[PDB]
């Protein structure tokens, strides 16, 4: 589950134990430890031998720096991503889909962690959904009303207008629907009757 | 010396305002790489080359040759993994219906063909045509090989598919919990909703986006074949 | 080298003896005693995954 | 992607467990034997589309999930002095 | 022989070097895909500019080599024309302030359309609230707001 955490915390380890084994590599020289090549050689020529070593390992710690600001952009993308998605999630409520998890994101609760944060999406994932019938809009007064906020359904034999997330049987008035054109440019356009408070 | 562009000075009152009259529908392009070439060397090949005294002077060199295949292997794992986070998000994979009638906008172009053995699209069928002993067996000969990616082009185009088939029968149901079904007439007449205008300007003006969309549609796989960059 | 040595259908002209490739491999090669041009193809290698 | 020597194809589609290549994945199934497949990219649903007919939930589910993400690195402190040049 | 193995040693190095560096690249290139994969394909997003220039509609995803193309839907108004505007209108001494839409003027009469698109409707009671007098709101005209 926390394989995230561990990935970067393996890669720190790793790197630092494939650049302590390259004090064991000779770089074209006599021996790998600097006390041996400077007791068993002269001065003159033990400069030209202990020069293979300082160049092999300033190029392996160089190596070992250039890794490490790859690796902290990756860091650094993935805590401005974290940063982002908190204030967003956390301290709000975002519409963006799939940002604070999969569903309808309702709120969010950040926990702390070994080099990283958790996050716990409160997401809103509808279910037992039923098949009805739709209409685009209906015609009573021989004008065409449309849903203002929902969607006109049906049972079979009477119409009613219900949310789009969720099935709440409502009779059709002149105050959920709204008046627009008369009943001929709609194209499935139902006769039914509307109910005036 | 390089110019910047016309210079429209709006006209600015204090009872002035501009409230649209009509709307021109407008189908747009965009190009995002998703993926890299997944690549692989090997350190006998190219450092010495069909040699043995050469490999043993190269043992001398030890954590130099597993560094560097281990970081190319963290990146082949990263392009298959680039790959299932942007056309992999969706569990099931639904197929279009056989009644291609969606209220009059003509989805052929985007739509996967199964005339063609590829069973892609032929707007998909211009891209491939476009974005290309030899060069490839060459450089095999050198240690540099050219692993495979691990989903094919079909197995992508499968996913596009899916990500088609619950865009145009459902809408954004089938992204945040289970598919729902709802006739694309009423699905744009939701997304109009959501940028201002109110739903009977969709109804009222069905035929005339249908026939936006589809001229917009068409334009696409010329822009795309006149234009070589 | 090290290689298969098979036959070849590129026409060397008479004073082409060596022949490389996009990548400065040697491909194909003339014979010494007869004029017969052949295909010099690497030895079978790859990389083996467990 | 080269020749697989050491498991069996199946026809029948799993999860991928072990990615092998173009589309081919391995897994250790039951006789215990590693076996190789096609994977499958999930279920083959078919969202019915009709030109009156609507889908409208009637119950939810509250999903708490969790998401991952790592914030900063080890901090690393090297001797240039010590590193190259040991006592 | 020190010299081609090092030589060759580094310059493969140099290739690994560009190869991470060219990932991030394709990394972030990969994560704004699967963004505008789930923003702009599995739902309407609000986001200027985001999905393609203009209002957001719909988009469509496309596969394509090493990359994905997407084909956004975007709403553009044309054919512009000028009016008259108010902030707020008087009727029976209180001023009435549009729920959702704007006070537009042919020169004679007052109307309310949407924000985005002309649709002339009469100044009734039930998409006009009342909030306060007529003597603070600067730039308020004179109309009579009818009631079904």
């Amino acid at each position: 589950a926390l394989g995230k955490l561990q990935d970067v915390v393996n890669h720190n380890a790793q790197a630092l134990n494939t650049l302590v084994k390259q004090l064991s590599s000779k770089f074209g020289a006599i021996s790998s430890v600097l006390n041996d090549i400077f007791s068993r050689l002269d001065p003159p020529e033990a400069e030209v031998q202990i020069d293979r070593l300082i160049t092999g390992r300033l190029q392996s710690l160089q190596t070992y720096v250039t890794q490490q600001l790859i690796r902290a952009a990756e860091i650094r993308a993935s805590a401005n991503l974290a940063a982002t998605k908190m204030s967003e999630c956390v301290l709000g409520q975002s519409k963006r889909v799939d940002f604070c998890g999969k569903g309808y994101h309702l709120m969010s609760f950040p926990q702390s962690a070994p080099h990283g944060v958790v996050f716990l999406h409160v997401t809103y994932v509808p279910a037992q959904e039923k098949n009805f019938t739709t209409a685009p809009a209906i015609c009573h007064d021989g004008k065409a009303h449309f849903p203002r906020e929902g969607v006109f359904v049906s049972n079979g034999t009477h119409w009613f207008v219900t949310q789009r997330n969720f099935y709440e049987p409502q009779i059709i008035t002149t105050d959920n629907t709204f008046v627009s054109g008369n009943c001929d440019v709609v194209i499935g356009i139902v006769n039914n009757t509307v109910y005036d408070p | 010396t390089m110019s910047l562009g016309a210079e429209n000075s709006v006209a600015y009152s204090n009872n002035s305002i501009a409230i649209p009259t009509n709307f021109t529908i407008s189908v747009t392009t965009e190009i995002l790489p998703v993926s890299m070439t997944k690549t692989s060397v090997d350190c006998t090949m190219y450092i010495c080359g069909d040699s043995t005294e050469c490999s043993n002077l190269l043992l001398q060199y030890g954590s130099f040759c597993t560094q560097l295949k281990r970081a190319l292997t963290g990146i082949a794992v990263e392009q298959d993994k680039n790959t299932q986070e942007v056309f992999a998000q969706v569990k099931q994979i639904y197929k279009t219906p056989p009644i291609k009638y969606f209220g009059g906008f003509n989805f052929s172009q985007i739509l996967p063909d199964p005339s063609k053995p590829s069973k892609r699209s032929p707007i998909e069928d211009l891209l491939f045509n476009k974005v290309t002993r030899d060069l490839i067996c060459a450089q095999k000969f050198k240690g540099l090989t050219v692993l495979p990616p691990l989903l094919t082009d079909e197995m992508i185009a499968q996913y596009t598919s899916a990500l088609l088939a619950g865009t145009i029968t459902s809408g954004w149901t089938f992204g945040a919990g289970p598919a729902l079904q709802i006739p694309f007439p009423m699905q744009m007449a939701y997304r109009f909703n959501g940028i201002g205008v109110t739903q009977n300007v969709l109804y009222e003006n069905q035929k005339l986006i249908a026939n936006q969309f589809n001229s917009a549609i068409g334009k696409i796989q010329d822009s795309l074949s006149s234009t070589p960059s | 080298g090290t290689g298969v040595l098979t036959e070849s259908n590129k026409k060397f002209l008479p004073f082409q003896q060596f022949g490389r490739d996009i990548a400065d491999t040697t491909d194909a090669v003339r014979d010494p005693q007869t004029l017969e041009i052949l295909d010099i193809t690497p030895c079978s290698f790859g990389g083996v995954s467990v | 992607a080269g020749c697989l020597i050491g498991a069996e194809y199946v026809n029948n589609s799993y999860e991928c467990d072990i990615p092998i290549g173009a589309g081919i994945c391995a897994s250790y199934q039951t006789s215990q034997s590693i076996i190789a497949y096609t994977m499958s990219l999930g279920a083959e649903n078919s969202v019915a589309y009709s030109n009156n007919s609507i889908a409208i939930p009637t119950n939810f589910t509250i999903s708490v999930t969790t998401e991952i993400l790592p914030v900063s690195m080890t901090k690393t402190s090297v001797d240039c002095t010590m590193y190259i040049c040991g006592d």
